[PDB]
RNA sequence: GUCGACGUACUUCAUAGGAUCA
RNA sequence: UUUUU
């Protein structure tokens, strides 16, 4: 628990409550959910995170196939339109869509979409309450159309994913074939549901198969039809009937954003500068340099892995090279020319 | 002024820094082992592909490249080196066969034809400035339960 | 089946012959110092009316300065121009579409893949350059 | 040691055209070099050129204009009969009227077709195309 | 002598690679 | 199964 609060930035390395930690305690929510709110204000993404957070807080309003076929999927097909790799955004689609349903027709909508009618009510009530504390502690009367929000932009979709990763930085899993291709041989005939994954910080066992994790049947990724993303966020692990560890997908994250989010945490370590054509250490000064490094994500008893190389700005502070900022490929290329001229 | 001394220092740092790369570059130049270079090339390709340093080729870039390949037919066994290896039973060996292969596949690659990245700066500047202790700490208390660089220190 | 074909014999292609020039053909003519017009008249002992299509021409213009010689040779007034009524600028597909449509053309090329795909089509004399001069493959009158 | 000034000059011109240089410096100069450049200039492959005098063999500065595809020297200067001229044209030139073969004949230095028209022959200096 | 070296003449071993499909 | 500011 202290580690978890440390990973989220609530506690420092001395188990002392950070300014972030004090702010999380102002919310009634779990530490994970509080952190996403700590990153949600950017580009008017706050209602979306509130809707997601409330939905995750109250539990899944979705009815599963086992608990119950055509009318089932059409409803899900509607709410999986925002993203094909995000179960969390299915929750967001339902919650935001509910705000536009007239009060009289709501019960019809929830039944028509196989939605647990009650849980929706607490989510809206909880969505109101979180809305109140935010506006009350940022400046408060809240009316129902304040909960109405429009479709996120493609940029916002990208920000929301990373925002969520802040609350679930410790719950990133990587496809097994990437790390151990010999042990995890994926074929085109392999079912998506049987594609192995490995969580970050998983205890290294003598048999790496023991650390394998497989996608939930309820997830849209089973119906995706193509190869799943390289990296995946998970909420919780369940033991399937076949003694197979089963994970609830949250959403997918790209390599470079993951490094940026982990940069302010303790998960990310930097390798020595790379060398070769294209990748070269541009030395501004004795204490400045621009170079490519291979970020390592994860904490030799746990499972960490290397991420895609990234251009970074390094400064020699107290004799050690510290990464100040990330750099785009164009910026690095321009820098190299700027040194040559 | 004394700022001149600083200029001497930083130039000194530059020159010696160049010297270190010079020595390292020299030593690598001497090593001309096939396997050693082979390992290095593969690792470099992996990093470049992983970092996507190389820009995508538009349809025009593919068309011009395919045109030149068809124009010359430089990637078939009618070339001098390939013909010499083939005609003299040199390609029975695996290693040369791979090199002849690696040439051929590269040529083949060229022959191929209701309504319902920007990295976040999670620094404190982008946090919602929410606003709300010592006497409570008194209550918790109520529970109970560079020095010596040049001188002697 | 085309009426110009008797089993595997094309009984329409008679002198003077019509010959399509592939892009690679020009270089191998240049590498071997073989004049295009005289080279064909020598291999076939007939008057040959060279034909160059747009797509091959578009390929040639794309090549760049290195292949300027082939280009000016391509624009020789003795070389007649063929209009192309298809979007794709690829040359190999264009040529085979033409020979499939009408059985009167000789294909001048050295590309193995195109040569093989021409070979499948019946009644299409295949011409190439090798060694010191041109060679004609499927033409009984020789 | 320096054996042929003409080969040096032609190679320098060819490289200058390689790099896109609009102008090229040639050292040393000679009468044969001047005549060769005059033939090239009449056929239009090169533009104006300057002779710079230094009381020595001298220097030349040739303006280059991008219509030279290649220029070369045939060493040794083989004796050529009118029977053999067509052989040389076939060997050294990509096509039948692509460029010229320059001969130093008893009437002076000139391209191959002029030699045919005058009905003369002699030694072969080089080729331009 | 089932001898050594050389010359000559022959035999023999090292060929599969990419894409799709099950 | 439960369940909470
Ligand atoms: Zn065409």
């Amino acid at each position: 628990a202290i580690q978890l609060l440390q990973y989220l930035g609530a506690l420092d390395n001395k188990e002392m409550i950070t300014e972030d930690g004090k702010k999380m305690s102002l919310f009634p929510l779990s530490p994970r959910f509080s952190k996403m709110l700590l990153v949600s204000d950017e580009k008017a993404c706050l209602p979306y995170i509130v809707a997601i957070v409330s939905a995750l807080s109250v539990g899944d309003p979705f009815i599963n196939e086992f608990e119950l076929r055509s009318k089932f999927y059409k409803s899900r097909s509607q709410f999986s339109k925002l993203d094909k790799f995000s179960d969390v955004f299915r929750l967001l689609s339902v919650v935001s869509a509910m705000d536009y349903v007239p009060k009289e027709q709501k019960e019809i909508f929830m039944k028509k979409n196989f939605l647990r009618g009650k849980l929706m009510e607490e989510i809206v009530k909880l969505r109101k309450q979180l809305m109140y504390i935010i506006k009350s502690n940022t400046s408060v009367v809240i009316r129902n159309e304040d909960l109405k929000s429009d479709i996120p932009s493609v940029i916002q979709i990208k920000l929301l994913k990373q925002m969520i990763c802040a609350g679930f930085v410790d719950h990133v899993a990587v496809r097994a074939d990437v790390l151990f291709p010999d042990d995890a041989k994926i074929t085109n005939r392999t079912s998506i549901i049987n594609i192995p994954y490995i969580p970050v910080l998983a205890t290294r066992t003598p048999n790496i198969e023991d650390c394998f994790v497989y996608i939930h049947p309820t997830s849209i990724l089973n119906n995706l039809g193509e190869m799943p993303p390289k990296y995946m966020l998970y909420y919780s692990l369940h033991l399937g009937g076949n003694n197979k560890t089963r994970m609830n997908t949250l959403c997918d994250i790209a390599s470079t954003p993951l490094a940026n989010i982990a940069r302010k945490g303790l998960l990310l370590t930097y390798s020595k500068p790379l060398t070769g054509q294209g990748l070269k250490t541009v030395n501004l000064s004795p204490t400045e340099r621009y170079c490519y490094v291979v970020p390592r994500f994860g904490s030799d008893l746990k499972i960490g892995w290397d991420l895609n190389p990234i251009a970074v700005h390094q400064k020699k502070q107290k004799g050690q090279w510290t990464v100040i900022k990330f750099i785009t490929r164009k910026g690095f290329q321009t820098i190299t020319g700027e040194e040559k001229e | 002024p004394e700022e001149m001394r600083k200029r001497t220092t930083e130039m000194r740092l530059m020159r010696e820094l160049m010297f270190r790369e010079e020595r390292k570059a020299r030593r690598l130049k001497k090593i001309k082992s096939k396997t050693y270079r082979k390992i290095k090339k593969k690792e470099l390709m992996k990093n470049r592909e992983l970092a996507a340093v190389s820009s995508d080729e538009d349809n025009e870039d593919h068309d011009i490249a395919r045109a030149k390949e068809r124009m010359t037919l430089k990637h078939k066994t009618n070339s001098k080196w390939a013909k010499d290896m083939i005609k003299h039973g040199m390609t029975n060996d695996a290693e040369t066969r791979e090199e002849m292969e690696e040439m051929l596949r590269q040529g083949e690659r060229l022959k191929a034809k209701n309504p319902w990245d920007l990295l976040l700066t999670a620094d404190d500047s982008t946090r919602l400035k929410i606003v709300d202790f010592k006497q409570q700490d008194v209550i918790a208390e109520a529970f109970a339960g560079l020095p010596g660089w040049g001188e002697w220190a | 089946v085309s009426s110009a074909l008797f089993f595997q014999y094309n009984q329409a292609i008679k002198p003077p012959y019509q010959v399509l020039i592939d892009t690679n053909f020009i270089n191998f003519s240049i590498q071997k110092k073989v004049d295009i017009v005289r080279g064909m008249m020598d291999c076939l002992l007939a008057k040959c009316n060279p034909l160059i299509t747009d797509c091959v021409m578009a390929e040639l213009e794309k090549l760049g300065p290195k292949y300027r010689i082939a280009l000016k040779l391509a624009r020789d007034p003795r070389i007649k121009r063929l209009s192309c009524s298809h979007k794709g600028t690829y040359a190999d597909d264009c040529l085979v579409h033409r020979v499939l449509q009408h059985k009167c053309y000789i294909v001048a090329t050295n590309d193995a893949g195109l040569k093989q795909r021409i070979r499948k089509i019946p009644g299409i004399p295949l011409m190439s350059v090798g060694g010191h001069a041109y060679v004609i493959e499927k033409l009984p009158d020789v | 040691t320096r054996s042929s000034v003409l080969a040096d000059a032609l190679n320098a011109i060819n490289n200058a055209e390689k790099t896109g240089k609009r102008q090229v410096l040639i050292r040393p100069s000679s009468k044969v070099i001047i005549k060769f450049l005059q033939v090239m200039q009449k056929h239009g492959y090169i533009g104006e050129f300057e002779y710079i005098d230094d009381h020595r063999s001298g220097k030349i500065v040739v303006q280059l204009n991008g219509r030279l595809n290649k220029c070369g020297v045939i060493s040794p200067r083989f004796n050529v009969k009118i029977g053999d001229i067509e052989k040389w044209t076939a060997n050294l030139l990509p096509a039948r009227q692509f460029g010229y073969v320059i001969l130093t004949t008893s009437a002076g230095i000139m391209d191959h077709e002029e030699a045919r028209r005058k009905h003369v022959s002699g030694k072969i200096l080089g080729f331009v195309y």
